[PDB]
């Protein structure tokens, strides 16, 4: 279910971004980023040092997470 | 009981003393004919309609519509009749007057807004052009 | 009619039913409505969520007087030239915003009155945290994701700021153990709420005895990816007369049913504990203990302004929708 | 970019004569007056500004009914039914999220069902031969506009709307379009009809002298008539209540 | 397996390809499609070579019948069959012709296509090429008209980010995608999502900002968190591509869609004035 | 205010009558040109070669339908 990308980058950081499920997806928060701790706890399965680094309006069920080299 | 209001010329309107205890002023004077010279009986009267329609109210933001319909008048007697809800102090009317006035202020350009309150325009031609420069994060 | 006649308070109780927009057009109407258009009670609550700006914009906004300011996610990427006086926010959001450390030092050079604060996922620095320092009236705090300061920075920080409420130091990307020894050391006395997690080879047994034995009053703490933290700091959370939400997600060092004995601590409510327990073995731990909430909300609420676009519920009336 | 505005221009000025519906039709017909018509239109526009449509809607709905009673004989009781059949093929093309058939058959009060609609659609296509993409003034004031203030082309708008209420079918849609924007120009701020146009168009106000003197005399006639839902309509801030203004007495042509 | 059947009618015409297209119809639920009735009207207004002609309107109680004309093969499955040989210069600079033709014709008639790919290209065996699917086809007048166009693969960066006014430079993105995989035969930018899609289109193209776009950073959907990502090697785009054709996709792919070039301004292009008639080399 | 009645009811099956026998003028036109039984999707006697081409032929467009562990890494997948 919870769909994975292939590793993007520029000089400075390197990118991933996540598509997930309907279930997952209906408790990602509106206001707020999250932290490790936080897409942890809803399922993700990745390294340390990944960021959260903002929302896509149009498709909230989609997260972008970036890290330095 | 009641009590007579007499108006800036002497037309004593006698209302009952429940119904002018919306005015504040008045509440705190018959706490301890009298004429109110900043008043002339034209917005008296009006004034005296509101209050009776309101005797008994609970005590955008959805005006009512009575008071509405009671609003759709011009300029002067706008301005004539915000000015005597200050005088006597009665939040209701004061309130929704005021929302009138801003909702009708409400999308028009600085030209229309200057022309419509005959308001005398100064300090031009040189600094609106520095004022629109303190809004364009707008 | 002469419309100019009109008294000040009258002209104000008029401006108190607009929005933003309207209220900066009539600003240039003519010089009296050019004073009244920013009279420091127009401007109690502002909003900029997510608008672009500029560092003299919000300058000489905040200069009119704001008391809650609320700019999530916003970019200031450009330089601050003008100075100003002390300025006299009390709530101020911050967090995830894209803004130069310079620009970010020179505005909070002039801010002393802060009672809520709020500096997500930012980026901050000795010269910052140093002038932060003056703030000695911090009901909460909040310095997740941030990196990059010093140890006496740390420590003048925490001991300045004696109020503190709540603090969520988490998931800093650069600390070291002596960082984590240095805060808990000096940490002040009334911290009801606390997070800790991520510093997973830096979080000790000792340091999280110095913690206990220091702050009675914890009531929700977490100390999640700590993979240093055994059933004896388990008694140490039982000294803890307050714990009603605790979390110790992913915290492997600990066996799953020594969480048993957590039930036995009276004060709590919830124990999120993410990532140990085993499927299935859930049910096992609600028998076991059915007098708690296991795995009922992800989500942390140390010191995050926002959880509803009301700030720490004030409500923002100079918006933008 | 004008890359192809003046070719469309003159691609709706060849197609507006094609699909010109007769004059004389109404005669034809047994049981309709002209009355009747703006009676179905006034009712028309009412439904229409009730649903929150655009204009260009009601423009190609009352074309098409031209168009189709022009052609067809009819009981005054299937005017209603055929006058919605219209609005919603309108509303089906040009509208972006259109009115379900369940509104259309309701607003009615009932007095049709669904499948009386639904076959009344199918006759409808029918005798139209699937040719929908008709021109109307609107298009033209649109385009005329680009050579601008609210006001000027909100009181145009509302000429040409009023022109459609009821001597108009005889002349073009770009006619009218023209004498009603000349009219506001008129109206509004003096100014005359510049000379970039009559290079586009080809039209000189000479041309459009009478349906000029018409749109006067009915926009004089217009304040007094039996009905005003296109004033009440036109009294509301988004129109800038321009429909209590004065007509102009006479012109100065 | 692949249900359906279809008929065809070839006795005696020069045009003698014809083919019936049926579709389906629910009577008691919104009647006609919308999207059959645009597709109707806007289609028997237009008549050229280079776009597939209708002959007949068959309305029955239940079903629409539609004689169009009948072709051969579209370009999904002939690019396909010549993945690996690649197709000759001449016949791509022929099938453009006819191409940029055709939507001249359709942008001066006021029809919008909005639904270019191809899968709805058609070619004939003698190297004429025609369009088809009219059904997202709309007779525009600039308003705001339905935020939801062509496909992920092919959409054009005003729609991803949002915009209001959608005017008909559109399309034009849409052929130089279409050209472009034509020339390579790889998709430019293969999308996963739509931000996936600006992220490959950006990482293409290097991130816009005021200097390449003016008035970007105020659309609804951008915040400078983006990478920064710089415009890179036009030649590599396109290796096996010469200089004019390079430069006519560098003025056929450009973000401000007031700096992307019409159809006719890309009728006299130099690369474009030299126009062969080649056939197609497959079967079709 | 909208929902009015401009003239009540007329009956209704003469309307069904009367559009249906306006509806029966594309029955003869059709057979005659294009020699086909649309009304019930059959062929007819010829003039127009009736085959039916298999749908792996002709590009899909004529037939389309409308619309202690647990170590905090990344393991790939």
């Amino acid at each position: 279910q919870i769909y994975y990308s292939d590793k993007y980058d520029d000089e400075e950081f390197e990118y991933r971004h996540v598509m997930l499920p309907k279930d997952i997806a209906k408790l990602v928060p509106k206001t707020h980023l999250m932290s490790e701790s936080e897409w942890r706890n809803l399922g993700v399965q990745q390294s340390q040092g990944w960021v959260h680094y903002m929302i896509h309006e149009p498709e909230p069920h989609i997260l972008l997470f970036r890290r330095p080299l | 009981p009641s009590i007579k209001l007499q108006s800036s010329d002497g037309e004593i309107f006698e209302v009952d003393v429940e119904i002018a205890k919306q005015s504040v002023t008045i509440k705190t004077m018959l706490e301890d004919p009298v004429p109110l010279p900043n008043v002339n009986a034209a917005i008296l009267k009006k004034v005296i309609q509101w209050c009776t329609h309101h005797k008994d109210d609970p005590p955008t933001d959805d005006i009512p519509v009575w008071d509405q319909e009671f609003l759709k008048v011009d300029q002067g007697t706008l301005f004539e009749l915000i000015l005597a809800a200050n005088y006597l102090d009665i939040k209701g009317l004061l309130d929704v007057t005021c929302k009138t006035v801003a909702n009708m202020i409400k999308g028009k350009t600085p030209e229309e807004i200057r022309k419509t309150f005959n308001i005398k325009n100064d300090f031009t031609e040189e600094e609106e052009a520095q004022v629109r420069k303190e809004n364009q994060w707008c | 009619v002469s419309w100019d006649s009109l008294p000040d308070e009258l002209l104000l109780g008029i401006f108190s039913c607009l929005c933003l927009p309207e209220l900066l057009k009539v600003s240039g109407v003519c010089k009296r409505w050019y004073r009244l258009a920013s009279d420091e009670s127009l401007w109690q609550t502002l909003d900029l969520t997510g608008k672009n700006l500029h560092p003299d914009v919000t300058g000489r906004l905040l200069s009119q007087g704001v008391i809650a300011f609320r700019c999530p996610r916003s970019f200031m990427d450009q330089p601050l030239a003008e100075h100003f006086s002390p300025f006299r926010v009390q709530h101020m959001d911050l967090s995830n915003s894209v803004i130069e450390v310079s620009t970010l030092h020179g505005i909070l050079s002039q801010c002393s009155k802060l009672q809520n604060l709020s500096l997500e996922g930012l980026r901050l620095s000795d010269p910052i945290v140093n002038t932060l320092a003056k703030n000695s009236n911090l009901v909460r705090l909040n310095l997740s994701g941030c990196s990059g300061f010093s140890e006496f920075a740390l420590q003048t920080l925490l001991s300045s700021c004696s109020r503190l409420d709540e603090l969520n130091l988490s998931w800093c990307f650069d600390f070291t153990e002596k960082h984590v020894q240095v805060a808990v050391a000096h940490v002040s006395e009334t911290i009801t709420q606390l997070n800790l997690s991520g510093y997973r080879k830096n979080l000790q047994k000792s340091d999280l005895s110095t913690l206990v034995r220091r702050c009675p009053n914890l009531v929700h703490l977490d100390l999640s990816d700590s993979v240093m933290l055994k059933n004896d700091c388990f008694q140490e959370f039982f000294q803890l007369n307050y714990l009603q939400h605790l979390s110790l997600s992913r915290c492997y060092d600990i066996i799953p049913e020594t969480l048993l004995e957590l039930g036995e601590i009276p004060t709590l409510k919830t124990l999120q504990v993410f990532g140990i327990v085993p499927d299935g073995t859930l049910q096992l731990l609600k028998e076991a203990l059915p007098h708690l909430q296991i795995n009922c909300s992800h989500f942390t609420t140390i010191a995050r302004p926002t959880i509803n676009q009301e700030i720490w519920g004030i409500k923002c009336r100079l918006t933008l929708q | 970019v004008p890359d192809y505005h003046e070719d469309i221009h003159t691609y709706l000025r060849e197609m507006e004569v094609k699909c010109k519906p007769k004059v004389g039709y109404m005669k034809k017909q047994p049981d309709i007056t002209n009355s009747m018509r703006a009676i179905l239109v006034d009712w028309l526009v009412e439904v229409g500004e009730e649903y929150k449509l655009q204009n260009e809607t009601l423009h190609l709905a009352v074309n098409y009914i031209d168009r189709f009673l022009s052609s067809m004989s009819v009981l005054r009781g299937k005017l209603q039914l055929v006058g919605t059949a219209a609005m919603l093929l309108a509303s089906k093309f040009e509208e972006i999220y259109p009115p379900e058939v369940a509104e259309f058959v309701y607003i009615t009060d009932d007095t049709y069902t669904k499948k009386q609609v639904l076959r009344m659609e199918h006759l409808v296509l029918k005798v139209l031969t699937f040719d929908l993409a008709a021109p109307t003034v609107n298009q033209f004031l649109t385009q005329y506009f680009l050579h601008a203030n609210c006001k000027v082309e909100s009181l145009a708008m509302f000429l040409g709307e009023l022109s459609l209420i009821d001597p108009y079918l005889k002349y073009l849609p770009s006619v009218i379009a023209g004498a009603a924007f000349h009219l506001a120009l008129y109206t509004v701020t003096g100014q005359s009809w510049p000379e970039s146009l009559i290079r586009k168009t080809g039209y000189t106000l000479e041309s459009l002298k009478p349906c000029l003197m018409d749109l006067h005399q009915t926009y004089l006639k217009a304040p007094q008539h039996a009905q005003q839902s296109i004033r009440e309509k036109y009294k509301n801030s988004k129109y800038h209540g321009v429909s209590l203004l004065n007509p102009p007495e006479t012109l100065n042509l | 397996g692949t249900y359906g059947v279809v008929y065809k009618a070839r006795n005696k015409l020069t045009g003698e390809v014809v083919a019936l297209k049926k579709i389906r119809l629910d009577t008691e639920t919104e009647g006609v499609p919308s999207t059959a009735i645009r597709e109707i009207s806007l289609l028997k207004e237009l008549n050229h070579p280079n776009i597939v002609k209708l002959l007949d309107v068959i309305h029955t109680e239940n079903k629409l019948y539609l004689v169009f004309e009948f072709l051969h093969q579209d370009l999904k499955k002939f690019m396909d069959a010549s993945a690996l040989t690649g197709i000759p210069l001449p016949l791509i600079k022929s099938y453009l012709f006819q191409l940029l033709q055709g939507l001249a014709f359709c942008h001066s008639h006021r029809v919008l296509h909005r639904d270019l790919k191809p899968q709805n290209l058609l070619i004939n065996t003698e190297g004429a090429i025609k369009l088809a699917d009219f059904g997202l086809a709309r007779a525009f007048g600039v308003r705001t008209y339905t935020h939801e166009v062509v496909t992920l693969w092919y959409r054009a960066p005003e729609i991803l980010l949002g915009c209001k006014y959608y005017s008909t430079a559109v399309d034009i993105w849409s052929l130089g995608c279409i050209f472009a995989e034509m020339v390579t035969r790889r998709a430019l930018f293969p999308g996963d999502s739509e931000i996936d899609q600006l992220f490959r289109i950006f990482r293409t193209l290097g991130t816009p900002d005021e200097v390449v776009w003016p008035g970007v950073t105020s659309m609804p959907d951008y915040k400078p968190s983006f990478p920064k990502w710089a415009r890179q090697d036009f030649s590599k785009v396109v290796p096996p591509l010469d200089e004019d054709g390079r430069s006519l996709l560098s003025q056929m792919l450009h973000y401000d869609p007031n700096k992307r070039i019409s159809a006719k301004a890309a009728l006299a292009h130099p690369f474009f004035q030299d126009v062969t008639k080649p056939v197609p080399h497959l079967r079709l | 205010s909208a929902c009015r009645n401009l003239f009540g009811p007329v009956d209704h099956e003469e309307l069904t009558r009367d559009l249906e026998k306006h509806c029966r003028d594309m029955e003869e036109a059709s057979q005659r040109k294009w020699n086909f039984d649309f009304q019930n999707h059959k062929p007819l006697e010829g003039k127009y070669e009736w085959q039916e081409v298999e749908k792996g032929s002709l590009p899909e467009f004529y037939y389309r339908p409308p619309r202690a562990g647990s170590v905090e890494q990344t393991p790939k997948k």
